[PDB]
């Protein structure tokens, strides 16, 4: 049987009026013929009386006023379990994939409450990873957060994939990818990727792509947790990938003022800070379980200013910022040594060797900056010896952060190289002390350890 | 939805006469006073640049003929004011 | 939903009701303005882009039996800035001026089992003492209450069900 | 380390004693059910009406 | 052993019914529910909903009621009955809470069983009046050399932590409560937004570095409705001015109150509310104004009138110290300014600093101090006039020395010294540092006794001295930490330790 | 004898409403009792229908919908003099000083037009 | 430690289980003010355990 | 295909949702220009020889169908961080910097390496174009990075004078 | 107004080729009527991800510095971005 009508289609927000008694509550789900399709809505708000306004899950295109409504009893659910495992879905935890049914023994709700506190469990089992930069200036631990910050075209996506073939195949446990707004062709690309290298039959993954209604891409990062939270209750280690934050909160805003919301500072919607909130909250390893998660954050305009990478700054552990200025000057990857931090970068939690070189190398970097304008408007001959000392040594050292990866070989034709972390701290710490001062700057670019830098420099 | 100056005693009269006229167009009172901007009801004989004249020796100036209200601005202090002076 | 529309001009219509001394006519008449307002071709009319005169007049035609004063004016003005729909409200927004005046309150209860007349009209002097009006039960019997009664005077109410006895024993616990 | 485990002991003291207290209240809500009738209703009235 | 216990709470109930305003809930969104009925209603007041989650009257209009939710909203619907109270918000206060970690509405999330309050107090509470007010003349040490030295506190004193993310607020904040262990000022930590395994962190810090006994901790996360965030704070005060009127000392901290105002905008947004200069409210100076104007110190009369002759000749105090994160250093944001203008004296902590390893980075010349030296001990007021005047010159100098030579040799001496001075006043971040300490540290500082040791070794030289003073010349130690004072027999008994510092490594 | 009622509180700013005879002058003063204490009002706008929007004088907190509140003729009106001398006041001309009633002969009120 | 609480709860579990007996009739007969019949008491066993 | 001005089209629809009176977002353009936009801009695609013998109802089989957009957006004095471009630049596989500096100076086309790029790289190219193309491309960036490091230093390392001529040379 | 229960479709084939039309499928060059191989869908969605194909043939601008440093496949999405003129 079927209790609703459909009042009013603004754009892709719908009202549908019941009866004054059994009322759908909020975050529940709707179900609509429109046409020979099959469309769910979500209940959004109750206002008025007897009126819900929801979101269409699917084009709203097609929808005429007066059209039957049949209310679900329950939120979106979704499969969980091993059977989401290898399997690409939708928000709806429907297969987009084209091998048949999922098969799921159990389906869950995606709107559901973050653990209490003291669920929380701390650790600091520092994962190593074969980026020099990352591991020098931002080590992370097992069971946080990971945030990726960077403006358009600044190697968000390439470092995820290599931080995807380094700590995933490693990783013996389960993993969770959540392609909230991607590109069709990468999510393809990815899919392929995977498939080939035979790793897919330990990954889940849910893709909302670009093309879709506001929606899909709004709940879509909820439907990855759920997988992934399944995952940490039952005990196991889980690797949750999100291509991008700023699209889930970019979601929110295109729908916002339909809604009857007034409209925030930078024409976000009131609700940013407690919409983030509600999300990163449930990205944690709890006494049970842990999830490790690695998060892109796009940067509007290349400004760190704006309030969405302000507020999921201070959500994460460890934050790797990318800039567009040391991408543009062809230093790969584009890490800024001086920004870029981690919480577990502590004389106790690292080798207290290790943060005596990381603190070392950011001073010297500092240094650096203060005289770039010094140098190009009055020349190089005005420093003093010792401040040329210093100049040569920051540009050696600031080669030296640059790496080829595995997947970015198909951009510059090189091979891919890992490096060991108690390599990179000698080869950093070698540096500093002068004990390579007679090499030139392109002996330490793009290459491996320090060893490797000698031999390049026998080449050169 | 929203209450566009209608309020219950001049409704009442409009009940008791439905047709306006019978008060004089040279004439009508003040509805609303806010911070210098106010809105006269009646003046069926009014144009846009009048001087509309106050109690007391002060103007206001005709502005906004709308549908059922005249808009217009006080020439000098208008604290003064209140609602339903002629 | 627009109560605050019809604040004004039911306001109006009690006000003049009492001039008149026909507020027992003026509650059914309004009655009769919402019955026309709830009509589904009459609805569809409404929504149409008529001018307020016209629609008006459409309206009054289907009313007849209704006064000069009363509803020739009332129709026509509301339809002159479209507030029609604001009849039904108005019809209520009446009522509770009325028992506001005559010092009245349409106490409510409910109860597991019906009530003695004795027991009723205890409730209803001891109401009548509680408040300061002329108190008029009405009840209702529901077995969700399970035993005892409830008491509804508007916004406030006064609970014995057993059932709610029960609960907070629970929340106690 | 001994702080930690009286917590713990607290903890689920409480815990148990909630579930005990759930079967508690809802025995006695059954008890009502086979218990009340006209007579016990009238007496609670009788007991109300007076405030 | 359950039984007995349950006994006595079953007779601790009450049979009879009770009178009560009763209202419905017409709308339900984004944490705010609009509210039919309830006449009486009035404003401030808590409503009572289903399953004892509290709402916030906030809008009355003449047909509705508009109130936020203080809980999860989720599963409210339209046509719920909800119940109003007649109570403006209330939270427990004591001694029984010193020690225990809650939320805004007083309930424990330790998981270490119920509270032992005194009493309740109201969230909103007017502020003591003008001659009710007392001189702040009185120290708070927060153990880092930078600010005890240049930027003092004083006991009813409002000085402001701001700066850029990530550079050390949460860590001098943490570090001032951490050294407030013997003294008798109570301390209170307010995490506003703070995520959850941060805040657990800090707690595991609080009680391994040294007491958490002192310390209330009131935690609102993230994940919470705007409506705690925004009065977590203001609960906080209250718990505050408890111990404020009581006749002792006590020390609060705000943690991110631009966090606060974001929730602020949210909830005056969903309300209707007209918006202003970054959409936010036109009343939120009357927010941060309002909520800080309560820390002060208190006079005897006051106290004593309060106390109703508990105590007679005490003066209480609340200092506060807020934290407010600039976005890439704007300092003429509205909430910024809004703060500074509040405040008397502000803890500038500068990124590129923090990033050249000077931790913490505090930065003279922006940072002041508008109670001055009068909130100094004698001791460190003594040895501290000379280091402003030495980092001044040296900041100019400074940024003559990177390309000078063949100068003159007083520019020279003055230039090496502020640069060493300036190398002097950096320290690890769990270390605080006694009056005693500091005062010698500072001593050898001004008197000379680094001119000849003007190296990298000053970090070692000061381990090194301190390690020395504690093995031989305690008793000095002893008196300084006690008294605070200085004069002749004391400045020749500094000399003499340093003297003899100078013979070891 | 008071004439008005208030209609809404919204933050400080509350509307009440009166007689369409009684209505406010724009600057005029408000009284209500609000718990125990005395409240003053400034109105600031007439809207129309008898209701005037007016800033609160003092906490809002603890109004309800349906209180009376007494119109006073006068704008705000304060203790003008040599009486004055010494003395710490308020917006309302009242003591936070604690050392008593200020000996006023003569009350002014704030608003007046220029020389 | 943990382990031997657990089986201490083991333990209260069986002996307040006899208690929820006494506290579900004290209740009942608190809340209406009168003795309780006792007679149909054939649920009483899943109530207890 | 050729989409000649994705700003004329933003502009356009921006009149349609001001005059349907839909609430206004970010510089008075509604927040579905992003929808708009990606719902376009997505349907540009290479396509599977399974896709296209399923649709063609068998007719063509073993032929990809693949459809390339070139996007352009006209920018106001260089402004990137407005709202239209930047979604835009967020969406496309690549960039193609056309700048007013570069044009008056001579350098027609006045195309700027380093804040353009192409994300499908080398695979989008033949072999001996790849082979070729791999150095220039950071020759010219770090090229210009010497160009302003070293203006008035009179006399040079030779390596990177080098350098600085080759950079002019391909240039 | 009638309301056809039908969307937007526009004439589409290989007789467009050499041809200026108007959104809705006019010729506006003069040089006859269209021969269109039926009509289509102007708002449809996209293929998914299981439909695609990835990247990997050139198309030659004919220029030099974009063919060489920016290179454009066939299925490639390019934003050509500047000022006016
Ligand atoms: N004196 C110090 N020595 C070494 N590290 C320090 C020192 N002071 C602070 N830090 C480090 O600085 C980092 C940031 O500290 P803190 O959280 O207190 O900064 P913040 O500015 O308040 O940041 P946010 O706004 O992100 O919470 C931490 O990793 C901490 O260990
Ligand atoms: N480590 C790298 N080596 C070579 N090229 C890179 C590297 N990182 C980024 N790039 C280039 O910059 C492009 C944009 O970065 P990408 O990660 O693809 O998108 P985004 O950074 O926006 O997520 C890459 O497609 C590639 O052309
Ligand atoms: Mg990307
Ligand atoms: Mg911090």
């Amino acid at each position: 049987m079927a209790t609703g009508k459909i009042v009013q289609v603004i754009g892709a927000v719908v009202d549908v009026e019941f009866p004054q008694d059994a009322v759908p509550r909020v975050y529940d789900a709707l179900e609509v013929q429109n046409g020979n399709e099959r469309l769910v809505l979500e209940v959004q708000q109750q206002l008025g009386g007897g009126i819900v306004r929801t979101i269409a899950m699917g084009s709203s295109d097609g929808l005429r006023r007066g059209l039957d409504v049949k209310d679900l009893e329950h939120p979106i659910e979704v499969p969980v379990g091993k059977a989401t495992l290898g399997r690409i879905m939708n928000v709806l935890g429907e297969p987009v994939d084209m091998k048949g049914e999922i098969g799921e023994e159990e389906r869950w709700a995606i709107h559901r409450a973050a653990p209490s506190y003291e669920e929380l469990s701390n650790s600091q089992e520092l994962l190593e990873t074969g980026i020099k930069v990352i591991d020098l200036m931002a080590p992370f631990a097992k069971g946080g957060k990971v945030g990726l910050f960077g403006g358009a075209g600044v190697g968000k996506t390439v470092n995820m994939m290599e931080l995807i073939r380094n700590i995933a195949i490693e990783h013996s446990g389960y993993s969770v990818f959540a392609g909230v707004g991607e590109r069709t062709r990468e999510g393809n690309d990815f899919y392929h990727e995977m498939t080939d290298s035979n790793v897919i039959d330990k990954v889940s993954l849910v893709y909302g792509q670009m093309n879709e209604p506001p929606g899909n891409r709004l709940r879509v990062a909820l439907t990855g947790l759920t997988m992934a939270e399944k995952f940490r209750d039952e005990g196991r280690d889980v690797l949750l990938f999100v291509d991008n934050i700023y699209r889930y909160t970019l979601a929110g805003t295109e729908v916002s003022a339909l809604l009857g919301r007034m409209p925030s500072a930078v024409g976000y919607q009131p609700t940013l800070a407690e919409e983030m909130g509600v999300l990163q909250e449930r990205i944690t390893s709890t006494k049970t379980g842990s999830i490790t998660s690695v998060q892109a954050v796009y940067v509007p305009a290349d400004d760190l200013t704006d309030p969405s990478p302000a507020t999921t700054f201070a959500h994460l552990d460890a934050t790797v910022v990318l800039s567009r200025q040391i991408a543009s000057l062809g230093i790969y990857p584009a890490v800024d040594p001086l920004d870029s931090t981690s919480r577990q970068l502590d004389p106790l939690v690292v080798g207290q060797e290790h943060y005596d070189t990381a603190r070392g190398v950011q001073s010297i970097l500092q240094r650096y900056q203060e005289l770039k304008d010094i140098i190009a408007i009055l020349g190089m001959d005005e420093l003093s010896e010792e401040d040329k000392l210093v100049v040569a040594r920051a540009r050696k050292i600031q080669r030296f952060l640059s790496q080829p990866f595995f997947v970015a070989e198909v951009f510059t034709g090189s091979p891919g190289k890992y490096v060991s972390l108690k390599d990179t701290i000698r080869g950093f710490k070698g540096i500093m002390e002068g004990e390579y001062d007679h090499l030139p700057e392109q002996a330490f670019y793009m290459v491996g350890s320090i060893e490797e830098a000698v031999e390049k420099a026998k080449k050169l | 939805q929203l209450n566009s100056t209608e309020i219950s005693e001049l409704i009442k009269q409009r009940i008791a006469q439905f047709n306006v006229v019978s008060e004089a167009h040279n004439e009508g009172t003040i509805v609303s006073v806010s911070d210098g901007v106010i809105r006269i009801h009646g003046l069926a004989d009014a144009m846009q640049g009048e001087m509309i004249s106050l109690p007391g020796n002060r103007y206001a100036i005709a502005l906004n003929l709308e549908r059922d209200s005249v808009g217009a601005v006080v020439m000098g202090p208008y604290a003064d004011l209140a609602e339903g002076m002629k | 939903e627009f109560i605050t529309v019809a604040r004004p001009y039911a306001k109006a219509a009690f006000d003049f009701a009492v001039e008149h001394q026909s507020v027992e006519r003026w509650q059914d008449m309004l009655a009769f303005a919402a019955e026309v307002t709830k009509n589904e071709q009459m609805a569809e009319l409404l929504s149409g882009a008529l001018a307020p005169e016209t629609l008006a007049e459409s309206f009054i035609a289907v009313a007849g039996e209704q006064l000069d004063e009363n509803g020739q004016n009332l129709i026509r003005v509301m339809a002159e800035n479209g507030r029609l729909n604001a009849l039904p409200d108005v019809l209520e927004q009446f009522i509770h001026l009325r028992a506001v005046s005559e010092a009245t309150a349409e106490v409510d209860v409910i109860s597991a089992a019906a009530l003695s007349e004795q027991q009723l009209a205890k409730i209803s002097a001891a109401m009548e003492k509680r408040l300061s009006r002329k108190v008029k039960l009405n009840a209702k019997i529901d077995k969700s209450v399970m035993a005892g009664v409830i008491i509804r005077a508007g916004d406030m109410v006064i609970d014995g069900s057993v059932r709610g006895r029960l609960e907070r024993l629970a929340d106690v616990l | 380390a001994q702080a930690e485990i009286e917590a713990e002991r607290k903890r689920a003291r409480e815990e148990l004693r909630k579930q005990v207290a759930i079967l508690a209240v809802a025995g006695a809500e059954k008890i009502i059910e086979r218990s009340v009738d006209e007579a016990a209703n009238s007496d609670i009235v009788d007991k109300l009406v007076a405030e | 052993e359950i039984s007995e216990l349950i006994k006595q709470r079953i007779a601790q109930f009450n049979v009879v019914s009770e009178a009560h305003n009763e209202g419905t809930i017409v709308s339900v969104s984004d944490g705010v529910i609009r509210i039919h009925g309830l006449a009486d209603a009035m404003q401030g007041e808590m409503i009572s909903l289903p399953g004892n989650r509290y709402a916030i009257a906030l809008n009355l209009e003449r047909d509705s009621v508009g109130a936020v939710v203080m809980g999860p909203y989720a599963d409210l619907a339209e046509g719920m009955k909800v119940k109003a109270t007649g109570r403006i918000l209330e939270v427990p206060v004591g001694r029984g809470l010193l020690g225990r970690v809650v939320n805004t509405l007083g309930a424990p999330i330790d998981g270490k069983g119920p509270l032992d309050h005194d009493g309740f107090s109201a969230v909103e509470a007017i502020a003591p009046g003008v001659i009710e007010r007392q001189s702040v003349d009185q120290p708070v040490q927060t153990g880092y050399k930078a600010v005890d030295s240049m930027i003092p506190i004083g006991r009813g004193q409002r000085e402001l932590i701001i700066g850029d993310r990530q550079t050390g607020k949460t860590a001098l904040a943490i570090d001032a409560i951490i050294n407030q262990r013997d003294s008798g000022i109570k301390a209170i930590y307010v995490a506003i937004g703070q995520k959850a395994s941060t805040i657990s962190n800090v707690v595991r810090k609080l009680e391994e570095h040294g007491a958490l006994a002192n310390t209330i901790v009131v935690v609102a996360t993230a994940s919470e409705s705007a409506a705690l965030q925004y009065l977590a704070p203001y609960a906080g005060a209250a718990m505050g001015e408890y111990f404020r009127d009581r006749g002792e000392d006590a020390l609060i901290i705000y943690d991110d109150l631009s966090k606060q105002a974001v929730a602020y905008r949210q909830i005056s947004l969903l309300l209707r509310r007209p918006p202003g200069r970054e959409a936010f409210p036109g009343d939120v100076f009357y927010l941060h104004s309002r909520l800080l104007e309560r820390a002060a110190r208190v006079n005897a009369e006051y106290v004593e009138a309060f106390t109703k002759g508990e105590v007679k000749g005490k003066t209480g105090s609340l200092t506060a110290l807020p934290i407010i994160e600039t976005q890439a250093g704007d300092v003429s944001a509205f909430v910024p300014t809004n703060v500074i203008s509040i405040t008397d004296g502000q803890i500038f902590l500068e990124t590129n600093l923090f990033n050249a390893g000077i931790r913490p980075a505090v930065n003279p010349g922006i940072s002041v101090s508008r109670v001055g030296g009068a909130a100094q001990t004698k001791i460190m007021k003594k040895l501290s006039g000379g280091i402003r005047t030495a980092l001044a010159q040296y900041r100019e100098l400074a940024a003559f020395s990177q390309f000078a030579s063949d100068l003159d040799d007083a520019t020279r001496n003055q230039l090496d010294h502020g640069q060493k001075v300036t190398e002097l006043l950096k320290q690890k971040q769990y270390a605080p540092m006694s009056v005693a300490q500091q005062s010698l540290v500072l001593f050898a500082a001004e008197r000379g006794y680094l001119a000849d040791v003007e190296l990298s070794k000053i970090g070692s030289f000061e381990a090194a001295l301190l390690a020395y003073v504690d093995r031989d010349h305690a008793p000095l130690m002893q008196e300084i930490n006690q008294t605070g004072g200085y004069n002749d027999e004391i400045e020749g008994k500094l000399k003499g330790i340093l003297d003899s510092f100078k013979a070891t490594q």
